């Protein structure tokens, strides 16, 4: 099996959402 | 001494300085619970553990002096450290309950998967956090050896933070080491790596990599992606002979530098897996890599480990911890 990203990659801070 | 205030939660009564106020569970800890507080002194939201029978079970009495042995000597930015502890005793004659803060943090990275997708650049600098955590841990040799997304802490700001390392159920299995599992070799330290390797490539994915049903079906599925155990390999201790995957192929869409990573992590033979510390120099962290504030822990002495004493001397060892403790400064 393959397993491609969740967001193919691309060729600027980082969040995350909390629960 | 401070005075202190009772209340319960969860059906346990809890007994804390007043300075932490609105306690609010947030779920399960490492041999104990934990609540969400507000610290009056300093103004920030803290999390507080409650340990269990810390001094009932002989296990117990170790268990509850290794983490507060490692908790106070862990000071690193990537690894959970203590701002407190406390207990309500006055004295050891009755010493009983062990409480444990730290810094809040808002997530576990098996919570965030599981809400959101996650960018190249987000698993750029989580996965580059983990690795100076374990660089820092490794460093002392300390192996965290159950890493998983849910030991791992995760703010607003992506800030990451590993717990319950060096204290070591269906879920753990997935990020386990082979050798580990299966009991082949003497564990070292890339252990944790195998992991690592697991966790970035659930978090690029979303899914999980190696989601083995039980032991047997865990290393068909190990097998499946990485090969057959090359030439050494059962000199170091009848199935198909798959080949080994290029990784290239299975990880579509992915930054090439992130899948040579990958690669590098997840060998089979633990004498070939890139190091923590080896792993940050390499360039898909080039944008955080900085060999200037990657920084080693001091010595840290596990000599009790080999040691069988009485519970009560474990007792005894651990009240000396809480009494000796120094805050951090304000
Ligand atoms: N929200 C939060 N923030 C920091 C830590 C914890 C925490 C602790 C822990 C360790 C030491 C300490 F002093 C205080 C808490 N143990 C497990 N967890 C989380 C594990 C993932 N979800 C439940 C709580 N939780």
């Amino acid at each position: 099996r393959v397993y491609p990203v969740s967001v193919p990659y691309s060729s600027v801070t980082l969040s995350l959402v909390m629960p | 001494r401070p005075t202190f205030y009772r209340q319960e939660l969860n059906k346990t009564i809890w007994e804390v300085p007043e300075r932490y106020q609105n306690l609010s569970p947030v779920g399960s800890g490492a041999y104990g619970s934990v609540c969400a507080a507000f610290d009056t002194k300093t103004g920030h939201r803290v999390a507080v553990k409650k340990l269990s029978r810390p001094f009932q079970s002989i296990i117990h009495a170790k268990r509850t002096y290794r983490e507060l042995r490692l908790l106070k000597h862990m000071k690193h930015e990537n690894v959970i450290g203590l701002l407190d502890v406390f207990t309500p005793a006055r004295s050891l004659e009755e010493f009983n309950d062990v409480y444990l803060v730290t810094h809040l943090m808002g997530a576990d990275l098996n919570n965030i998967v599981k809400c959101q997708k996650l960018t190249d650049d987000h698993v750029q600098f989580l996965i580059y956090q983990i690795l100076r955590g374990l660089k820092y841990i490794h460093s002392a040799d300390i192996i965290h050896r159950d890493l998983k997304p849910s030991n791992l802490a995760v703010n607003e700001d992506c800030e990451l933070k590993i717990l319950d390392f060096g204290l070591a159920y269906v879920a753990g299995r997935w990020y386990r080491a082979p050798e580990i599992m299966l009991n082949w070799m003497h564990y070292n330290q890339t252990v944790d790596i195998w992991s690592v390797g697991c966790i970035m490539a659930e978090l690029l994915t979303g899914r999980t990599l190696f989601p083995g049903t039980d032991h047997i079906d865990q290393l068909k599925l190990i097998l499946r992606l990485v090969g057959t155990p090359g030439a050494e390999l059962l000199k170091k201790i009848s199935l198909a002979q798959m080949p080994k995957m290029n990784f290239a192929n299975v990880f579509i869409g992915a930054n090439p530098l992130a899948v040579d990573l990958l690669e590098k992590m997840l060998v089979l033979d633990s004498d070939k897996r890139i190091t923590a510390a080896q792993a940050l120099a390499h360039a898909y962290f080039a944008q955080y890599h900085d060999p200037d504030d990657e920084p080693v822990a001091d010595p840290y002495d596990q000599s009790f480990e080999s040691r069988d004493l009485l519970i009560d001397e474990w007792k005894s060892l651990t009240y000396d911890e809480v009494i000796s403790f120094v805050p951090p400064p304000l």
